[PDB]
RNA sequence: AUAUACCGCCAUCUUCAGCAAACCCUAAAAAGGUAUUAAAGUAAGCAAAAGAAUCAAACAUAAAAACGUUAGGUCAAGGUGUAGCCA
């Protein structure tokens, strides 16, 4: 009874890669999708210089070795959150990828907000949605900037509500408030398409893993 | 009751502190996960500052040794009349073949850059590549 | 018995001569009087639908 | 500005009833008449006497049920019968209401020389149409 | 006696378009809070609008018109605070 619930929720945290997210991606796979391409040196943010491999003739290059480490942590965290039945909200304001990100969220079983973000959505949610509205347990920022080249309002507002954020941060982005930054290209369709696939497979695996874990432990109770 | 102070500490440190005080009675579901698999860096606020005086960034300009050869090829012959295909991961351009042959001759032991530049042109001419020495 | 018969019966049993018809007695199906979709947009767990 | 029978706006904390909310120009449109007799119909007499009886009957009911009236009373005259329909709060014990009905009926039947009946609908508390 | 204590019932701007409250946000706020290919504002009230009346329909006409402004008018419609008269 109590042991079974403890087994479902406490066993996954005893393994470094319980969901085996390492196999989903590789440095070569990230390099095919152009995840190492950054903005020009003029557009560089000071807090991104740790993640930049160098400047290839004006174009900053993003170290895909750090990206693999950071992406591993971000995908693992996104899986445990999905495993525990937490709410995940995908957030972006890039209009080229608005439909793709809404289709990804629907496939995963999660939520997407690709439209204009209303002031107070998270800090004043009760007024907007209702008295007992449950806020997201994790926000994945495929894009952390709005269309005026400023931080998306939900980056600061998610920190105010103590919501962890998994965000894709490029050379011009500010990762300081992103809990799990993933340094990489956010503009190329092939880069965004790869990230959307990784987040969707990871979330579906964790949800499937929970179902199987529940059946095994549940079956043991009669058996 | 919470700590909507996103400039002091981090989401995890503020959640740890609120529970110690006695205000937050139930752990968030993401808390235990963060404790077991934290991020590499703590997500704490920092005000971006500008550099002044003689402070400079530390970004290495990416220049391989082939670039010395490639620069000469573009100055002497320009870009190959064949168009670059940047979708083929194993594409070999006319310039990259020039640099592959130039390297082979240099392995043999030729020490003169002038010798390696004119000999490579002759070898590619035998291959049939159309190299136009366009000064224009 | 239908919606039309209901409205006719209510008009006989509760004759009102108020000019505005929104202010007259009504026994309509709840779908009409109430707004169509004020229902909860999430379940017991709190996950939106 | 018109000040007649208009419960003016406060700051959203004043509980007005349906009758109080509507100004005089909504009579016969959204709200009806509290008294119904035949004395103001065309070619009918004794409007003055029916109106005077109404004024008294309202002051009598307020004093006889002090603080126990949730809304204005409704007076209905049919033939020589008078019927008083009052919404009354459930403050007083039940047996006390039976006393005031027996008293107020007999007293007003010997004062106006008509059969008078009192109809009381008890509410748990005043019904609020809107907060203005 | 006091409309310069008021209620009640009104005039005036006026068929002018505003008045008031609950939240949220700011490297602090003396204040401010908009961008639609959207950048912090949101969600409810009162007025306007709509609706109803002039017994088809429209238009028109009435009605409606908040908060304030003029210590505006009215102690003599009635009621009433304070002061005054009681052979
Ligand atoms: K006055
Ligand atoms: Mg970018
Ligand atoms: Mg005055
Ligand atoms: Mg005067
Ligand atoms: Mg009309
Ligand atoms: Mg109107
Ligand atoms: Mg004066």
């Amino acid at each position: 009874g109590d042991d079974f619930q403890s087994r479902i929720l406490d066993t996954p945290l005893q393994h470094s890669d319980f969901f085996n997210v390492k196999e989903l991606f590789s440095v070569k796979s990230l390099f095919e999708a152009r995840v190492h391409l950054g903005h020009k040196a003029g557009c560089r943010h000071r807090f991104m210089e740790p993640y930049i491999f160098g400047n290839r003739l004006g174009q900053d290059i993003i170290d895909l070795d750090q990206t693999a480490l950071n992406l591993q942590l971000a995908l693992n965290f996104t899986a445990h959150v999905a495993y525990r039945k937490g709410i995940i909200l995908f957030v972006s304001r890039n209009r080229q990828f608005s439909h793709l990100i809404e289709t990804t969220a629907q496939a995963c079983g999660e939520y997407a907000h690709t439209r204009y973000f209303k002031g107070g959505l998270l800090t004043n949610a009760q007024l907007l949605f209702g008295p007992s509205v449950r806020l997201p347990d994790l926000i994945i920022f495929l894009h952390t900037l709005n269309n005026v080249f400023e931080p998306h309002v939900a980056v600061r507002d998610a920190a105010k509500m103590n919501i962890p954020t998994v965000g894709i941060v490029d050379t011009n982005c500010n990762p300081c408030l992103i809990t799990y930054p993933i340094p990489g290209n956010d503009d190329s369709p092939q880069a965004i398409q790869l990230f959307c696939k990784l987040f969707r497979t990871t979330i579906n695996r964790a949800k499937e893993k929970r179902r199987q874990m529940e059946a095994l432990h549940r079956l043991q109770s009669p058996k | 009751a919470g700590s909507r102070l996103e400039t002091v500490g981090s989401v995890f440190s503020r959640t740890r502190d609120l529970m110690r005080a006695g205000v937050l009675k139930e752990k968030p579901l993401w808390y235990d996960i963060y404790k077991a698999f934290p991020p590499l860096r703590e997500p704490v606020f920092r005000r971006p500052r500008l550099r002044y005086g003689k402070a400079k960034a530390d970004i290495q300009d990416i220049f391989y040794q082939e670039d010395q050869i490639r620069a000469k090829f573009f100055a002497t012959y320009g870009s190959g009349q064949k168009a670059f295909d940047l979708f083929n991961p194993n594409f070999k351009s006319t310039c990259q073949r020039f640099v592959e042959k130039y390297t082979e001759l240099q392995n043999l032991g030729e020490t003169d850059e002038e010798k390696l530049f004119v000999e490579t042109g002759k070898a590619l001419l035998a291959e049939g590549i159309i190299l136009r020495r366009v000064r224009e | 018995f239908a919606e039309e018969d209901i409205d006719r019966a209510i008009a006989y049993l509760f004759p009102s001569g108020l000019f505005e018809k929104r202010a007259r007695p009504m026994m309509k199906h709840p779908e009409h009087i109430f707004p169509k979709q004020r229902a909860t947009q999430w379940g017991e767990d709190g996950r939106p639908f | 500005k018109n000040r007649a029978a208009r419960v003016r706006v406060a700051k959203g904390n004043k509980p007005v009833s349906y009758e109080e909310a509507h100004a005089p120009h909504y009579i016969a449109h959204r709200k009806g008449w509290l008294s119904l007799h035949t004395g103001n119909l065309d070619g009918e007499d004794h409007a003055a006497e029916r109106t005077l009886e109404d004024v008294f009957l309202r002051k009598f009911m307020m004093g006889t049920f002090p603080g126990c009236l949730a809304d204005q009373i409704v007076l209905k005259r049919r033939a020589n019968q008078v019927d008083i329909c009052a919404l009354v709060l459930r403050q007083l014990p039940a047996h006390k209401f039976y006393f005031l009905v027996g008293y107020s009926e007999t007293l007003l039947s010997h004062f106006y020389k008509c059969p008078v009946r009192l109809h009381l609908q008890t509410v748990p508390s005043k019904v609020v149409y809107k907060y203005i």
